[PDB]
């Protein structure tokens, strides 16, 4: 029914049975710079795809080359201009 | 327009969360196979008017559809038929190379049903062609990239029926 | 990526890709391996790169969390190291894509006309960026530290 | 006393927060190895004098701690010591059943180590016994939970030596 | 838990587990893939129990909150729904230890020593937690009702 | 019109085939998840005027379209913005049980966007309202049919926006 | 399906799903699996089923092989055995499905007139799908051939 | 009942039965004994719920035996009990038709008027049967809670 | 019995039983003709578990047949074969209770002070019954031989 006080210290104050003794662990939380990060919906699927490639501007706008000519004495540079003339202009090729 | 690396970097951006070893294991997936990429896109890029030739020598001509009545009798519309079919083999190496069939969703799966709609040519026989031209790849790049090589030509093949 | 900028450089052109660029694909993936390996041990130690670049960017300039400056109170300053943490985890984008351009497509397109209009000094949000790179290269080692810091020097070079 | 589901709600109780996500997967390793640990208490009881019968006889038995200069040489002392090692492997059975040696840290390891200075048997061959012991368990239950019962072997060994 | 009771009542006889109890541990294991299901569920819409069941509760017994009452106040309701809110995180812990135990060690053993000594009443405080039982069998189908209300009713039964 | 088990059925059917490999295993994939959604419909369908009166309290009111002039103001609005509301959780509950979310376009989405901006609805704050309702309703299901449950409201929120 | 069916019934009423129609979804989900093994059976043998069907189908109506009918000739009567094809792919997915409407969408609701605009007549059709009841319930244990005899006879009551 | 619901829908298009439908049935009279000694134990227990279902009404609501109610006198009263024991008359065949609609002729589809027009507050014995709920599915198993406390959700929602 | 376990685990905390409990009884019932199979499987090949068993005792142990020991070839192995027969006859009336005790009470509580006044090796029974329930488990399946299984590993535990 009872127990000397210093026979505790030799039945409870081991390793593994403190921590229904005292606090252990203390768990800081998320600090708030990562918890403001987040867009407030951990998990999504198929609308992933809904805000990937269908915001506003097509990447298809900022994916694309142009072609200038400060090279009129290269030859094969010259080449790929007069097709992209070709296919900006016709916007086929004009081979057939 | 997407890609092996950046539709997981982007689609990890968008979730505002950082790589997950989920999303690392798919992007060394891509980096194991990137021999097979490189291989498979020199070979196509060699014969690419020859493997052409034997895809339509097996679906297309000495039919009806060369003869007149077809839709591609004339020479005009037998040049851009061989130039139709160009655009799909030439961008199915680069929805190879990405490693992602976005390449064809956004510039050759746009309206790519209504203007066949609109030009009299069938669907049909284009498509069968092009299962001409999934073998004739897999016989000829090898049997590894052929295979996924195949994979973006079904991806033509969903969306074109 | 590399893969993606020159899939485009050649769709304009509208042929296959050249061996020339062909050959910087198969340096890209050979060394893809590589990358990972930076970028996977900085989002291992991404909680303690945010926290010690914001303090040695407090006690480095001392007017943005003084009250009266932009970021002052528990709330301001911690979305003023969001601002910070935002930039790591592009920096570790652009490490795997081996390019600066999952950056230069996100992070740096209009950055001096939002912080002119949220009133944040874009000279001192260039200063932390720089505190990230002298934390992250230390947590790297000898050789790899040096193409890691290509990419923070990007970031300060968008902004000055 | 306690078991790794009262611990894991005391270690989320004293924080005073509820069972979150990063608490669940350590009770989701629980449950995935609680039809594991059931079958391997199954098997240590229905042999387990003869789990303390090869223990002693790789250690104990023809050597000279048996030998009338010995402290295991008359039969009150054997009786006792083959109950002291009873209690060793008993209570191991327990914290594998319970997946937490806090009932290790009571009972067993309560002054164990002062009580065997105050009585004269050695420690140095208990540790000899203990591991023996754990040697001849792996093989009967199995290397998936030997391998979990080693762990509460040697934390008995860890608090003799 | 069932686990460490079962241990105890085999040890205080210094046996072995009998294989009778074998099964209680091991239909245990394998009930732990749901149970743990309806803790989820409990914690994921906490605030909506709580001022449910505080409504539930004041709408009852008006005099407590009601000045001359013990929990009047602004704040005094603000630790008085606190002091309710606790239990719902001890049911929580009691859903997933399939057991009492944890709701006896943590909130029942000195609870009617605790307000008597503050001055609460020790059946409004039981009321509010049947006013707390049934929204969350509301929330709940049928089969996780009386496996979260034998919880409930323990608590209910112990402090009135 | 179209379901999940439909889907491949109508992909089996168009190409004449049968009931291929890959196509038995997406269908017992819905199987595996035919618990979750079953047990989840039950519990939307018990709180449905709780889950829409915590909703509607957590975006829409004591704001400007409450008060005079918006379009909730009068009590036909805002006992016909409850049923506006009431009939996107109700087909959402339809497109889970059903495990595809093209019950969405054949019965929600079709007019809609015709009939809010001739009506003058704030179609932002509509889809501020669902996304304020798709949060509320993931801690009623659980995070295994959050995301199921969190996938058909954002095809309802995009179809609107 | 039979979750389409449920939902529609639903939606004619403006109605939830009753739970006396809940328990229809899940005792079909659970014993889902058995219908895959039925239709394997199927495709298993449909080769087996439409050789020895068809001869059958020429001996108790044996007159539409004779001339002036349809099926006279190798080219039409392939066109029989080709629409004999065009069934059972869709009570292979009539079992799969629970419900029937896989073949209300595709198989039944022109047949009344699309064959009288063809020539071939619903009464030798209906005995064409009775004469594969004898051979396809044949092929299968009689409990597990009795639901799936329930199938395809709704289609001979859709001819007759 | 649920052979009714079948058979005017099939009455209404002008068809025979689908098997989808009738499985429905075929799982409706297997599940019949486990659904009619439900409410063989709900005829047992006729003269329990509804006793403490009113002292379950008369503590929260104390207004209609308050002078100035409409339920106030013990002759009042008497029949007050007695009218809610007419919705547990009601409930028995519900669990034993399977559905709601001998519910929905005999007991939802004139009480917004008529206890208006006897002076009640409709809310009240909308109150009365939810306060049943939680005494009736509680004196049953604990797997048909769900069952037996199906059709009081119409009950309470079409009052209330 | 597991019902008869039940309640001496409930009565001596002086306690009306727990419904996880009851729970573990109603999975009993369900389960009770499966043990009924079980245990007709060993009285049935009773005869060619004994002789078979026993000789594997013997070949394992040759010291019983010889004389100076406990058995010898003309009766005392034959009645080594009755007093292993009790056990097998213990089992099977331990499996139809689902419980430990018929094993418990008949062949247990005094065998050490029975067999040193009988003069056998215990040990020997015990490594005879455990050479008995190595052929048991291969006998009947792999799936009922592991709840089965529980009982038969607990008499060797008994004797040692
Ligand atoms: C050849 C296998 C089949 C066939 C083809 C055929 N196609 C065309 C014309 C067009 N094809 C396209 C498609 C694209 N152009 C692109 O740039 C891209 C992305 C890279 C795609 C997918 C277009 C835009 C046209 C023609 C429109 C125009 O000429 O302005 C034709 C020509 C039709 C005509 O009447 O000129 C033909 C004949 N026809 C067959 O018979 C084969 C089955
Ligand atoms: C008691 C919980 C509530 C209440 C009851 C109350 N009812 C009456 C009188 C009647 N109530 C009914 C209603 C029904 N009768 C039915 O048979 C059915 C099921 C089909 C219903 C819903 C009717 C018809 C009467 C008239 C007498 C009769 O039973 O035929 C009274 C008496 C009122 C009077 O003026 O005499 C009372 C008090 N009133 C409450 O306040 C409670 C909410
Ligand atoms: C003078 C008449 C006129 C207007 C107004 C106009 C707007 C306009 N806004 C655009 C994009 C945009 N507009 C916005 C604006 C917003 N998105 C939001 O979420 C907010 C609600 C809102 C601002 C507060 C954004 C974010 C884009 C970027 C598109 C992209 O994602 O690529 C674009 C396409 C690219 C560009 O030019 O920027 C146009 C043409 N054009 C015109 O000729
Ligand atoms: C990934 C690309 C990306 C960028 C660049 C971005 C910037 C960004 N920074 C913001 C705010 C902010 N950013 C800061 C940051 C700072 N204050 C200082 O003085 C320091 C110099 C600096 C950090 C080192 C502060 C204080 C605010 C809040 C502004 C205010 O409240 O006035 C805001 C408005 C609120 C918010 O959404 O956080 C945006 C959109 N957001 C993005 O998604
Ligand atoms: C689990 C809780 C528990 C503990 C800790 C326990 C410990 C324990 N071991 C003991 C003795 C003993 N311990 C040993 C030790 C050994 N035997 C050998 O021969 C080897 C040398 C060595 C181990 C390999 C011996 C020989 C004794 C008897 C000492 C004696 O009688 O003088 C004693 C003294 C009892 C006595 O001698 O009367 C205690 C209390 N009993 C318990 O129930
Ligand atoms: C999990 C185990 C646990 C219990 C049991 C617990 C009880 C608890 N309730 C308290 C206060 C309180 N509790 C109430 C509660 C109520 N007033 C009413 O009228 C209602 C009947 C009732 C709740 C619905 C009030 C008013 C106080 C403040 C008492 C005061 O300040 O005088 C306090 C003192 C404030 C504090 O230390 O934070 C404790 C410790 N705390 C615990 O950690
Ligand atoms: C699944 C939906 C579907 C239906 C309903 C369908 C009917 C169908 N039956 C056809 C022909 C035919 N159908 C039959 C019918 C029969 N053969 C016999 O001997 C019997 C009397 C009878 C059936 C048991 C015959 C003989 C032809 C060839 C007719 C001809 O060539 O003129 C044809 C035209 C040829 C073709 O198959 O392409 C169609 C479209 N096809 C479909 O895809
Ligand atoms: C169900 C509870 C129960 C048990 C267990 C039981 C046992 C039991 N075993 C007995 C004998 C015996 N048992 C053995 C058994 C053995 N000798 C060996 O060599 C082997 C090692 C070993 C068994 C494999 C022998 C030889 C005898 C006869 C002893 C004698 O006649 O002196 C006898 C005396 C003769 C008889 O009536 O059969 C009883 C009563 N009685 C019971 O009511």
């Amino acid at each position: 029914r009872y127990l000397t006080p210093g026979g505790l210290s030799l039945r409870s104050m081991r390793v593994g049975t403190l921590a229904e003794k005292m606090t252990m662990v203390k768990d800081e939380p998320t600090p708030r710079f990562v918890e403001l990060g987040t867009p407030t919906d951990q998990m999504k699927g198929e609308l992933e795809i809904d805000n990937q490639i269908k915001q506003g501007v097509n990447k298809r706008r900022e994916q694309s080359k142009v072609f200038k000519l400060t090279n009129v004495t290269d030859k094969v540079a010259l080449q790929t201009t007069i097709g992209a003339i070709y296919r900006q202009i016709f916007e086929r090729d004009i081979d057939p | 327009m997407q890609d092996a690396i950046t539709s997981v970097i982007n689609s990890s951006d968008v979730q505002g969360k950082y790589l997950d070893a989920s999303a690392i294991q798919k992007l060394k997936a891509y980096f194991a196979t990137g021999e097979l990429r490189v291989r498979a896109a020199t070979t196509i890029s060699a014969n690419a008017a020859n493997i052409v030739k034997e895809a339509v020598a097996k679906s297309l001509l000495y039919s009806d559809i060369t003869r007149p009545g077809g839709n591609m009798y004339t020479t005009r519309r037998y040049a851009a038929c061989i130039r139709d079919l160009d655009y799909y083999l030439r961008y199915a190496t680069y929805a190879m190379l990405a490693g992602d069939p976005s390449i064809l969703d956004e510039r050759v799966l746009n309206g790519l049903k209504e203007t066949y709609n609109s030009l009299g040519v069938p669907i049909g026989a284009t498509v069968q062609a092009i299962q001409a031209m999934k073998e004739v790849t897999a016989g000829l790049v090898g049997a590894d990239a052929g295979k996924e090589m195949g994979i973006y030509f079904d991806y033509i093949c969903s969306g074109l029926s | 990526s590399i893969v993606t900028k020159s899939i485009v450089n050649a769709d304009a052109e509208a042929r296959y890709l050249s061996p020339g660029e062909l050959d910087r694909i198969k340096s890209f993936v050979t060394s893809g391996e590589r990358r990972v390996r930076i970028a996977e041990t900085m989002t291992g130690a991404r909680e303690r790169i945010i926290k010690e670049a914001g303090n040695q960017l407090f006690q480095k300039r001392p007017d943005v969390v003084s009250p009266g400056g932009n970021a002052y109170g528990e709330e301001m300053t911690a979305t003023c190291l969001r601002d910070l943490d935002y930039y790591l985890r592009l920096i570790t984008y652009g490490i795997v894509a081996g390019d600066v351009t999952p950056i230069e497509e996100i992070g740096v397109v209009g950055v001096r006309e939002m912080y002119k209009s949220l009133g944040t000094p874009i000279e001192a949000v260039a200063e932390g960026v720089r505190a990230m790179k002298s934390v992250a290269t230390s947590l790297l080692s000898g050789e790899d530290a040096a193409e890691a810091g290509a990419y923070f020097d990007y970031l300060i070079g968008a902004m000055s």
